[PDB]
């Protein structure tokens, strides 16, 4: 009597080199 | 290290921020639809807040036996506010969605009304 | 009959649950890489905390690229987001005083701040 709709999951990867200059 | 910071009211921050999350539908990957009436949710509050999503989240991938969306709306407003309002009206409704989702902090609350 | 309830502890006890989820990569949509260091967690609780990451995941717009100048600095930067506790060092406070002004989180501004003034 009821529904639970759950979107996928994709996950969002941010690669970054540090910039300690 | 030489000092430690702590914010009392950063915890109180964080859960009206994803209150105001939920209440817009914004970062939201859950949908609970019953009875016509639409509930956004995030699984990580979710799971955070009930043994019974948190087995349904980390470890499988749906229907639910929820009687009413008034008893899982004052339950979902529970998760994101702190707080919890009952009437004559509603204590069953919400005590039948507290058993399922198995959260015996709100099963006792309306155990004792 | 009728009664409301508050439960002031609630609050602290889902962001527990929300840092062991991210200590071990539980529901974790997001994933920072920096230098080989990688960092787990949910993008709700970074736009809860962040006004950076808000108008990155919720506006998706008018935003400047990702920049992290240390990865110690994001370590601490997240690890106040789920314990709401900063652990700062004289010779830390600097790094994590660059991540936070990026990421336009002014409380752990005004922690930095303290405790340069209130050595």
């Amino acid at each position: 009597h009821a529904v639970l709709v759950l979107q996928p999951a994709v996950e969002a990867f941010f690669l970054v080199h540090a910039t300690e200059r | 290290s030489m000092a430690s910071m702590d914010f009392p009211q950063h915890s109180q921050h964080v859960l009206e921020q994803l209150n105001q999350q939920r209440q817009l539908g914004l970062l939201c990957d859950c949908t609970f639809v019953v009875d016509g009436v639409h509930f956004k949710a995030h699984k990580a509050v979710l799971a955070a807040c009930s043994e019974y999503f948190k087995m349904l989240f980390v470890d499988q991938k749906v229907h639910l036996d929820i009687s009413n969306a008034a008893g899982l709306g004052q339950v979902l407003e529970f998760m994101y506010t702190a707080k919890l309002s009952l009437s004559p009206e509603n204590v069953d409704d919400v005590l039948a969605v507290a058993t399922f989702l198995q959260m015996q902090d709100i099963i006792t609350a309306c155990h004792a009304l």
